[PDB]
């Protein structure tokens, strides 16, 4: 049977524009969705429908099959809410989690014949040489947010078993994907887990204990220049946006005079009592930081150049509930576009652990260059949000600062 | 007519049908439409109706050597995007044979849903307004009505898949009235398919053209001539004249604008000089003897033949760019070497502040968004950048940039780095303390600077803002400075530099600090926050 879902009150389907798409892809997505036609779960449609989602094809770390991922971002802001599960804070303390891929389950339940019009989506031909190829849902879809609620009671309903046989182990489900936390260690883990998907199967390498979100560390030297000074004073007196203790008024005396960059100045005993204060506040994040769950998650990133990029996640300005550092993976060494998807695709799963909702990105990439080529190295069944920014110079000074084993 | 499943159409939400007056005509309009709808009226594309209709369509009566449904529309809903985008000869195959069928009036021989039907009502008057007028509707889609070039083309998709799917093979592209059909068959076996095709469509009632309307390659599309081997530009024709008003100039530049894309070298500077100050679109400017002159030397350029060639699958695709001048890029994508299928240029993008290689990296970005569309694949980039200038540069700008596979062409002029802020304060090298400061409501600044060798230096500014000032100051640094030189400052501006380091700017000064830039050795750039 099906459920009546429908959209917040006056709000219109979605009627996002389908962007282009490669051929390699475009002969994927259509033999994809011939396949699911067949099986019933979609049907083509008809010009009096003019709602349309954007979709596109990835390759789920581990294939030569692309899977075929929509983006419902705005039919899920554009639908009704069911007031999923409560967050288990104990997740993010688990010492591994393992995620699973499991929209597979959907497609078993019909989706309310009035609601479908909504999920339209359209196959680009290429050169436009073809009319798109217009379907729609017949079933529920993945990554669309009605689906893991529609599906809860059956999918509750299947954990259970495997839930009183490990108690030890957490089971978080986010839209397509299911969150696997224990402490077992590495072999009596993996085996664990097959030894879930077997049972999931008969129907349809994450470490949160080592996030040690980390100190900011100034620099120390045997003798300081003018210049050397100058750049400590500027990161010390943005730094002071968060921890109001700090001071550079000792420091910035030291700064008296029209001497050469290069010159070296002995430190002032109490330029010194003023730094060694200062290097004390940074010692442990500001007090005070408590996340709100009726505010939106805030992910910021810059680009620090050599493989390197650092984030924070926050509410409110300077009051950061994470902060972290990113450094690109083997093979992305010449893909500036790669090592930030990949990085965006990381900090959102980081996100999803702690907190169980994605955060609004913040990135310094031109929208051209991020939505031309972001697909190629997406591998989340979810999509965040995000909006283009130019980095404040200082903002990446001070953060390239953040301390390193 | 029809045997084909109607769509169900609705109006927009909560609105109703139209119910406009019947606008009057003469004893001549209206017995010349008495004519021509009671034909209709038999061919099955209309029906008369009564008093049971209050909505209402006004019908004119034009001699050709008519139903304004305007309003009708605005209240009929929306349907999804009839095709837009249309394709382009750069992505077209070549073909043995091209035949286009006409399948003009396929609109009133597809069945309008019938419920809605009613809402398409209209009357034919009387002499002068007398007793009732005949009234009618439509059981077809309605020439001009919203909902019937989606409709139809959904429709003529439907009854194409059987075909299609009988012969691969065989292309068929649905555009308007017209069913652009090819293949590579030999002509014959192509002549016979495009009959059984033909004959298919009479099936479903769409009573496909004659001879004498038919037609035939080459094909104007855009702004090319298409033949199935190759396509040609079609020959662009500049206007003589002894009196050249203000649209005659710009409709003008506006046709070489487009020109630029195939055709290099087409230039528009001074024929654009002749618009400065314009009173009137009608006004008369008398050529300036450079405008004379540059308009007929593209006269020429224009006189030249370009020819193309098709997109051929099993062939690599290949886009070489070249910076035309600062700010500006041609690019040619072709498979084989002078065998171009597309061309074209990017404007002087006049950006706020940025740098040759970002404005490569955009240029690189809009083609491979174009060529995907075209292609569904991306080109293999020659680019006049060393490889090693990108290195550099990419890797440590502050935001994601990106080039997909790429190899280098030393076609100069090159792009590269103009100037390099040194990583690292310059010993020996004098140190500029500068500072910039103005009354923001009197516009009254000073600019100047104290080096650790005793220089100093002030000037008075007049009508400044304080980010001048504090350029300005910077700018005199590098004026009364050597080739190599430090520099502190408190600019927030003065910051961005260091980050960006741009090589173009929207503000003067800012270039003549870059052209000062460029021209030292060394150049330390050192912000510091202020009081
Ligand atoms: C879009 C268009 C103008 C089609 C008819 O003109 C031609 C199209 C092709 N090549 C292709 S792939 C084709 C054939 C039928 O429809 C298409 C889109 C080649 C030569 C000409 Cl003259």
């Amino acid at each position: 049977e099906t459920v009546p879902v429908k959209l917040k009150p006056g709000m219109d389907g979605p009627k996002v524009k389908q962007w282009p798409l490669t051929e390699e892809k475009i002969k994927a997505l259509v033999e994809i969705c011939t396949e699911m036609e067949k099986e019933g779960k979609i049907s083509k449609i008809g010009p009096e429908n003019p709602y349309n989602t954007p979709v596109f094809a990835i390759k789920k770390k581990d294939s030569t099959k692309w899977r075929k991922l929509v983006d419902f971002r705005e039919l899920n802001k554009r639908t009704q809410d069911f007031w999923g599960i409560p967050h288990p804070a104990g997740l993010k303390k688990k010492k591994s989690v393992t995620v699973l891929d499991v929209g597979d389950a959907y497609f078993s339940v019909p989706l309310d014949e009035d609601f479908r019009k909504y999920t339209a989506f359209t196959i680009p031909s290429i050169n436009n040489e073809t009319p798109g190829i217009r379907y729609q849902y017949n079933v529920l879809p993945q990554g669309w947010k009605g689906s893991p609620a529609i599906f809860q009671s059956s999918m509750t309903k299947i954990l259970e078993p495997f839930r009183k046989q490990n108690p030890d182990i957490v089971i978080y489900q986010y839209m397509d994907d299911l969150c696997v936390g224990s402490d077992l260690e590495i072999g009596q883990h993996r085996t664990k887990i097959e030894e879930l998907r077997q049972h999931l199967l008969r129907w349809g390498e994450l470490h949160p204990d080592k996030w040690t979100v980390q100190p900011i560390v100034l620099p120390e030297k045997d003798s300081w220049t003018v210049n050397d000074i100058q750049k400590l004073v500027g990161k010390l007196n943005w730094a002071s946006q968060i921890y109001p203790g700090i001071k550079v008024r000792q420091l910035c005396k030291l700064l008296r005079g029209t001497k050469a960059l290069t010159e070296v100045i002995p430190l002032t005993e109490e330029a010194e009592l003023e730094l060694a204060e200062n290097r004390e506040i940074l010692k442990e994040p500001v007090h005070g930081v408590y996340y709100d769950p009726s505010k939106d998650l805030i992910a910021e990133i810059q680009k620090q150049g050599q493989g390197q990029w650092t984030y924070q996640i926050y509410q409110e300005p300077f009051k950061n509930l994470k902060t972290g550092k990113y450094a690109r993976m083997r093979g992305a060494h010449t893909n500036d576009v790669k090592q930030l998807t990949e990085a965006v695709q990381k900090i959102t799963t980081e996100s999803i652990v702690i907190w169980g909702k994605t955060p609004k990105f913040k990135l310094p990439i031109q929208k051209e260059t991020w939505e031309t080529w972001w697909t190629e190295y997406w591998q989340a069944t979810w999509i965040p949000e995000w909006e283009f920014v130019n980095t404040p110079p200082l903002v990446k000074l001070w953060y390239q600062l953040e301390k390193e084993p | 007519i029809s045997p084909i499943e109607t769509v169900p159409v609705k109006l927009k939400p909560g609105m109703d049908g139209p119910k406009v007056k019947q606008w009057p005509l003469t004893e001549e309009k209206i017995k010349a439409l008495v004519e021509i709808c009671t034909e209709m009226e038999k061919e099955g594309k209309i029906s008369k109706i009564g008093p049971e209709n209050p909505y209402n369509t006004p019908v004119f009566a034009i001699k050709k050597k008519l139903v304004d449904f305007r309003e009708l529309n605005k209240r009929t809903q929306d349907f999804w995007e009839v095709q837009l985008g249309i394709p382009h000869p750069a992505g077209l195959k070549k073909k043995k044979s091209v035949t286009v069928l006409d399948v003009g009036d396929a609109y009133f021989s597809v069945p309008l849903d019938e419920d809605f039907r009613k809402y398409t009502a209209f009357t034919i008057p009387s002499i002068n307004n007398e007793t009732p007028g005949i009234r009618y509707q439509y059981n077809v889609l309605p020439q001009g009505w919203k909902g019937s070039p989606a409709i139809f083309q959904s429709s003529m998709t439907k009854i194409l898949e059987p075909f299609r799917k009988q012969n691969p093979d065989i292309v068929i592209y649905q555009y308007m009235d017209d069913l652009c059909v090819g293949s590579d068959l030999e002509i014959g076996q192509h002549r016979t398919k495009i009959e059984e095709l033909r004959q298919h469509l009479l099936r479903w009632g769409l009573t496909t053209p004659d001879k004498k309307h038919q037609k035939e390659p080459p094909f104007l599309w855009m702004g090319y001539e298409l033949h199935p081997d190759k396509w040609t530009v079609q020959p662009i024709v500049l206007p003589e004249k002894d009196s050249w008003t203000v649209n005659d100039i710009q409709k003008l530049v506006g046709k070489l604008n487009w020109a630029s894309q195939i055709y290099p070298g087409i230039k528009v500077r001074q024929l654009c000089k002749l618009l400065r100050g314009t009173k009137a679109l009608t006004e008369v400017i008398p050529l300036t003897e450079e405008a004379e002159l540059e308009l007929a030397e593209n006269r020429e350029i224009l006189k030249e033949p370009v020819h193309g060639v098709y997109y051929d699958p099993s062939k690599d695709l290949i886009a070489e760019i070249q910076k035309q001048g600062q700010g500006q890029w041609t690019y040619q994508i072709y498979q084989e070497p002078f065998k171009n299928l597309k061309t074209g240029k990017y404007a002087r993008m006049r950006g706020a502040h940025t740098n040759d290689v970002k404005q490569l990296t955009e240029a690189v970005q809009k083609i491979t968004t174009e060529s995907i569309v075209i292609w569904g694949k991306t080109p293999k980039f020659k680019l006049p950048i060393q490889k090693e200038t990108w290195e550099t540069w990419w890797t440590e700008y502050w935001q994601a940039t990106w080039i997909p596979e790429w190899e280098f062409v030393n076609t100069p002029p090159l792009v590269k780095l103009w100037y390099q802020l040194e990583k690292e304060p310059i010993v020996g090298a004098e140190t500029f303390y500068v500072d910039g400061a103005a009354n923001r409501e009197t516009k009254l600044g000073k600019a100047g600077y104290v080096t650790n060798r005793g220089r100093q230096k002030v000037v008075t500014l007049t009508d400044t803002t304080n980010q001048k000032t504090e350029l300005q100051a910077i700018y005199l640094a590098l004026q009364d400075s050597g080739l190599e030189v430090n520099i502190v400052t408190d600019s927030q501006y003065a910051l961005g530099i260091i980050q960006a380091q741009p090589d173009q700017s929207e503000s003067e000064l800012v270039n003549q600090i870059i052209e000062q830039l460029i021209k030292k050795e060394k150049v330390y750039l050192a912000w510091v926050p202020a009081h």
